[PDB]
């Protein structure tokens, strides 16, 4: 899968 | 900003310690009183010591003080806001005009920017601005970089989401291999890039790249104090499986890959499950 | 202690920011220069701001400064030392005599203490001292507690390792349910206790307890900002499976449990794999 | 009995020595492990060697092991008990009936016995038994003696305390002069007898005897490795002073004697001070 | 090594006891015969018991067997040798070359080493080696120490003799206060350090330090089974007197101090007398 990360 | 003093007093009292136990050898009784009264900014070093005194984790105390949620600053809000706009498109416009202009303000902002770009691409909203600039933006952002931080890996993960792989690859290659761990958050984003990049490599059949990312991930496991993410380990391992099926044609691989996909459904990670299923369906074609 | 200033300068320069960009509105140029020169202790609040300025994670910066490894303080060393002694028993004695005396110094020390006790129990070393005191120690440590921190869950995890469940349960019950998350490290230890406690419950067939820990874990998943540990999710889910097999006798459960065990072997978690296998072998009998 | 092994391990570790450093050339690794585990009785000779290895005093190690307090054996308890009964007379009876019967069991017991007798005489308790036997007891104890040990001098000191000098003198004379030193404890009791005997001689004006004890004490100072007791040196020297005043009538002597008495008050030895004062008051009259 | 058996038989016979009285309940007649024949090593525990049987002091018996003089081992000889070399300088060289190399062999050796160094300093002999190492030596010896034995206090006493106070102080402070007594020998060395340290403090006018050592000594008097050394009590008390004169300027103190000095002359401690006199003369100046 192609995850989006926002931290 | 953050009420660290009161958290100190709170913990200090739960554990039945006297002010003296905390300030003794670090500051005057009067001063420490200001500290707990949150009327005196405390130093990282001081906090570190009180932390040892209390026997409670330093990072845990910071979190208890308010360093958790991203609301700690502007950038934090902006990020929370994204997911909101994701489900409420109509929002987009309004914000995107405030964000877009400052996308190069800080690495944090650029990531948020790419966040918006991700929303638009999902609902097919017009983003002429984006297409006319990312190439320039990335050039400006990474042309003379030499060391990378979490936010950089975060950026590359989102980058891989709204651009063709070929446009992103050049930026990735110099960011690996990882040699050190700089915290859970850092470990997390460096893994996310691999997971996303490997997924893209498999989808597009670039087995040489796929090979590369798998090794990069495996290397991570050899790093001192690295926190590998279980769910990522499973997903990446399923991709490795598919990889081996695409090359060795080994039937066993296909079987394992399917077992992993199954496990996600079993432990309840439904979203991931559906993803891998549609991802496998697809792989047996495009 | 930690060179936070230089990390700041390092990041500041990699991102091509000028000193002015960092101190502007926070301190004098001169002072900030001291900060970067690591000749002036920086405040948590100040660091937080420079962090926003740089666009780099605050915690990440601290880690880069040296807050990572436990070597940051005595307690840290002592802890690293353990694993060393685990593989080099002969070491034990020497240390254990320095530790044991201070086991009630801080929650951190007690945990280390329980660390040693865990080693001895593994290699059958004499620990008369332990058996003659834990009951008293725990009474002193938790009799009038009301709120718990990570280190407490860490303690209980090790506790469950060197004492009969019955002696530990009383201490656990009031530590759940969890209502908030206080960081990755905190989330981690609270899960570990459940995992270990559920494992013990299943092994000893106390299905009522087993039931309880399963719910506690499930509840965690409902908490805002909680970081559930994938590997733990798998293992705990395999225990749930066994639980359901022990009660409903459902064949399907036994099958799932076995699939999970398999997955660990597949993704390479060999240690965990061997554990669950010997754990399942055992479960189809007694221990 | 005594945990000498663990003291060895303790010191061995404080000084950062490895087991090998201690047993090498003395015993097998296995055996030495038993020694430190206190599961094998160690020989005086072996202990002596480990002592040299560690660089720590042999006697100090024994003390650290538990050879200090008299509680090491029955006789020790009995002795500690005395001072207790001294302040709690009522106790007497109970014990005295257990002790008295065995007063001739060992030199140690006889000394304790004389201890009780000293208490009674202080509080005027009946001790018919004593008066009807000491003469016989002493005859039995010393009639055919030729060499004396510390306990003998200890006995004579207590003897001088509950009997007329004339009855004790015969027993003293053959116990001096001293020719060798056999430890601090030995040196101590031999001096005590002189101090008490000289004091009695002065009180009763037997200047010929007084003369004798003074010489005996002075001779001690000429002995290799003898540990003269400072406080005793002061007190005995004050007695010498009085002696010289009683004979030469020298005013200077009386002055010195008074200076010494003063010094005790100055350095804080209050008990001794009061003693010498009442002792001087008395001397300017009769005893 | 030591003929403990024969001492046992000797005492056993002087007191008219039969072998049976000693071995009964402890060992076979045959075995005990070996013990008295000195053909069987006796255990500390066994010796302890025979000791109670005989009614004679355990330590006294050991002494009578040969534990007295230091000749019991190498280290002992080396120590006796010192005083010899003190009066016969010419000797020095020869020995110092055998000792110096092993000064860090054991605490005992280091003490001896410092013994030689004390001789040289008295007769102004060259000791380049010393000046180039003690700092390192002490660091190695005490950097990670936590508990101290007699020999340590002995070392510190000699240390205070061949080095500037400032270089030794750091090592002393953690060795006090004393909490227990571990025998006459132990009690003795712990007092010697105080006596020497206080003397140096007074000479150099460091009244804060002087104050400290005085308290340390006073505290000793409160310890169970501690054997305070009379002569030390006098000398230290004279130093206390001078201390009080240096602070309160009290004439009475000066008088007392002088009385004590006198007493030493009176009881015959000539050496000590001359020392304190030259020490007082000096104090009324440098």
């Amino acid at each position: 899968a192609i995850t989006l990360i926002f931290i | 900003m953050f009420k660290i003093g009161s958290v100190l007093k709170q913990i200090r009292q739960e554990l039945n310690y006297h002010q003296i136990d905390l300030y003794s050898g670090i500051m005057s009784k009067s001063v420490y009183i200001k500290v707990e009264a949150d009327s005196r900014p405390i130093s990282v070093e001081e906090l570190s010591k009180f932390s040892e005194r209390l026997g409670v984790n330093f990072f845990e105390i910071l979190n208890r003080a308010g360093m958790n949620t991203k609301s700690v600053n502007e950038t934090g809000k902006e990020k929370l806001l994204i997911s909101k706009i994701f489900t409420n498109p109509d929002l987009f416009d309004k914000n995107f005009q405030r964000i877009e202009p400052k996308r190069l303000t800080s690495l944090q902002y650029f990531s948020i920017y790419l966040g918006y770009i991700s929303i638009a691409h999902h609902y097919n909203i017009e983003v002429p601005t984006f297409n006319k600039t990312i190439t320039s933006d990335l050039k400006h952002l990474y042309d003379k970089r030499t060391t990378f931080f979490g936010i950089d890996y975060e950026i590359v993960s989102n980058l891989l989401n709204v651009l063709p792989y070929e446009e992103v690859s050049s930026i990735i290659k110099p960011m690996y291999p990882i040699v050190d761990s700089f915290g859970k958050d850092y470990d997390l984003t460096i893994q996310t890039v691999l997971k996303n990049a490997l997924t893209i490599s498999i989808m597009n059949r670039n087995l040489k790249e796929a090979q590369y990312y798998i090794n990069q991930f495996e290397h991570l496991k050899t790093i001192k104090n690295i926190s590998i993410n279980g769910y990522y380990d499973l997903e990446i391992n399923y991709l490795k499986q598919i990889y081996q099926f695409l090359t060795d044609k080994n039937i066993d691989s296909y079987l394992n890959a399917v077992n992993i996909i199954n496990i996600f459904k079993i432990i309840g990670k439904e979203d991931i499950h559906r993803s891998l299923v549609e991802e496998l369906t697809k792989i047996s074609a495009k």
